């Protein structure tokens, strides 16, 4: 729900770490050109006198913008349309900010570039737009559709009948894959109960219909 | 006689026992069995010479590691810890801010340790110092029906200059947990009973004595994963000490001589210099306080490339 999300880091270099010291040793001798108050009220000023209004040619900047991020990986999901409309909302407050009343071309591209960078900030390296939405990422699905279709064929061999789950487990974890998390097992026996593969008899053995 | 009284007080009042009388309809009511008071007429409480002294002290006893020892003279070994409670009872002054002068430390410990002495030594020698526990701090409102009072304290505000020594700190709740995250990092514990947003100004410092849970404390395990404590208070600690007991040969040996000789003699088998009196702290917070030692500029420069290679060495350790 946050159009942007930054992810505020203080990572270990000396090179940042040398100057990041000494300005903050700058503070501890501090005490012992900036609108430091006219800006409270200026926001103010802007957020009164200061109705932005949206152009065409920032029409078709933006939707340019928001087509060109999708294709950016188009199987994935980059952007969506809330973010769209976010955009709709920082090129509005650029133009609020500086008193133009007038959301002209650059707002626009400067808004995306800061919508761009977040983005790259808050995704993983191969940038997706669903984890933040889904906790289950592609990389992480991948995992729940082969323990499901391996916990379909291991019951069918089985049968060729059914176990509660730790004998499931001991077919699993042990030699089908690595040493896997338990629940996805059964978090997996729920997508084939939706499918009607198999049957759960409550907490002790389950087969297949 | 007025305002001669306050509720920490151990006084001899001297008075008038009389018998202040139900008169009115209540009075026929009961009956004979009067009401009394002490009609007070005399309170005696019970609880540079100074300088010159404690300054004679100094040229002839070694401060640092003098006072550590008399912390705790019962309490055997620890001495390091007792050097930092040194440094809580005395505390820097950095008021100024763009910060604090209190000093916060908590002892991890391992149980069968003796935090609990030492945090009770620490409360009965520093002046304004409480000791608590977490199950039995905040605030409670209106307790008397009759008087109706406003806004009661707790434990944190009664130290208000002074140290909290918050025993069983890990047994301690979510609310307490937050007020004294207010305090720790705020000076000033707040209620908010019926919007009135009231505060309290407790600027103490604060000596926690956390166990692990689960008994005894596992070296091989994280700390933070031994102590229920969240990280983000811990971290703001500006000192810790893990502190626990490990059996010995000849450690052990001596603990049980001196806790012996306590028990014949009812007195510490004095082996060394140990000052007793707390008049030197209080003479020395008092003198530098004013003082207010500025930092010299070669002090900042090696304390910032002390934080370069801190940091380095954090990284290159993980
Ligand atoms: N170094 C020491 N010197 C003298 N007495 C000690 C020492 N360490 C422990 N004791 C004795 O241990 C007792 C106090 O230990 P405690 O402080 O209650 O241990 P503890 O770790 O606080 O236990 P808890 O309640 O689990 S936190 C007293 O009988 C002390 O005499
Ligand atoms: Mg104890």
């Amino acid at each position: 729900r946050f159009d942007l999300v930054y992810l505020v880091l203080d990572k270990v270099d000396e090179k940042n770490d040398r100057e990041l010291a000494k300005h903050l040793t700058n503070l501890y001798l501090e005490d012992k050109v900036l609108p430091v108050e006219f800006l409270t009220m200026y926001i103010s000023y802007a957020k009164e006198h200061i109705h932005p209004i949206i152009t065409e040619a920032a029409k078709t900047e933006l939707v340019r913008a928001y087509v060109g991020m999708r294709k950016m990986g188009d199987k994935r999901i980059t952007a969506t349309t809330r973010q769209l409309e976010s955009m709709i909302r920082l090129a509005e407050a650029h133009a609020k900010m500086k008193l133009k009343n007038v959301v002209e071309l650059e707002d626009v591209q400067e808004a995306v570039r800061l919508i761009r960078s977040a983005i790259k900030d808050y995704a993983t390296d191969p940038k997706t737009g669903k984890i933040d939405m889904n906790l289950v990422q592609t990389g992480k699905s991948v995992i729940q559709r082969k323990l499901q279709e391996d916990l379909s064929r291991e019951i069918m061999n089985v049968l060729k009948d059914s176990m509660s789950f730790n004998e499931l487990i001991k077919q699993i974890n042990e030699h089908s894959q690595d040493r896997v998390e338990s629940s996805d097992i059964q978090e997996a026996l729920s997508r084939l109960q939706q499918e009607d593969k198999v049957i759960v008899l409550g907490e002790g053995v389950r087969r297949s219909v | 006689l007025v305002r001669s009284l306050s509720p920490g007080d151990i006084v001899d009042v001297t008075g008038i026992f009389l018998p202040a009388p139900y008169t009115g309809f209540k009075a026929l009511k009961a009956g004979l069995l009067t009401e009394t008071y002490l009609e007070a007429q005399f309170v005696r409480q019970h609880k540079s010479d100074v300088e010159e002294r404690v300054m004679e002290l100094i040229t002839s006893g070694d401060v640092y590691n003098r006072l550590a020892k008399s912390i705790a003279p019962e309490i055997y070994g620890n001495l390091d810890v007792k050097k930092a409670l040194l440094l809580l009872l005395v505390g820097g002054v950095d008021k100024r801010v763009g910060i604090r002068g209190d000093i916060n430390v908590c002892l991890m410990g391992d149980p069968g340790v003796a935090k609990s002495q030492l945090l009770k030594a620490i409360c009965k020698i520093s002046p304004r110092g409480v000791y608590t526990t977490g199950k039995g701090t905040a605030a409670v409102m209106k307790d008397p029906v009759t008087d109706e009072m406003i806004l009661e304290g707790g434990a944190l505000v009664l130290a208000d200059n002074g140290i909290c020594c918050i025993d069983e700190f890990d047994k301690m709740d979510e609310s307490d947990r937050t007020a004294i995250h207010e305090v720790m990092e705020q000076q000033t514990i707040s209620i908010s009973k019926a919007g009135i947003n009231t505060t309290l100004n407790a600027r103490t410092s604060i000596l926690a004595a956390a166990n692990p849970l689960y008994g005894r404390y596992n070296p091989r395990l994280s700390p933070l994963d031994n102590i229920n404590l969240p990280a983000a208070l811990l971290s703001r600690f500006d000192i810790l000490f893990l502190m626990l007991d490990i059996p010995s040969r000849d450690d052990d040996e001596k603990l049980a001589e001196h806790v012996t000789y306590v028990h014949m003699h009812n007195k510490q088998p004095d082996l060394d210099f140990t000052p007793v009196e707390p008049s030197k702290m209080r003479e020395y917070i008092a003198y530098a306080k004013t003082k207010r030692p500025v930092m010299s500029e070669a002090v900042n420069d090696y304390v910032v490339q002390a934080y370069i290679r801190l940091r380095q060495d954090s990284k290159r350790e993980m």
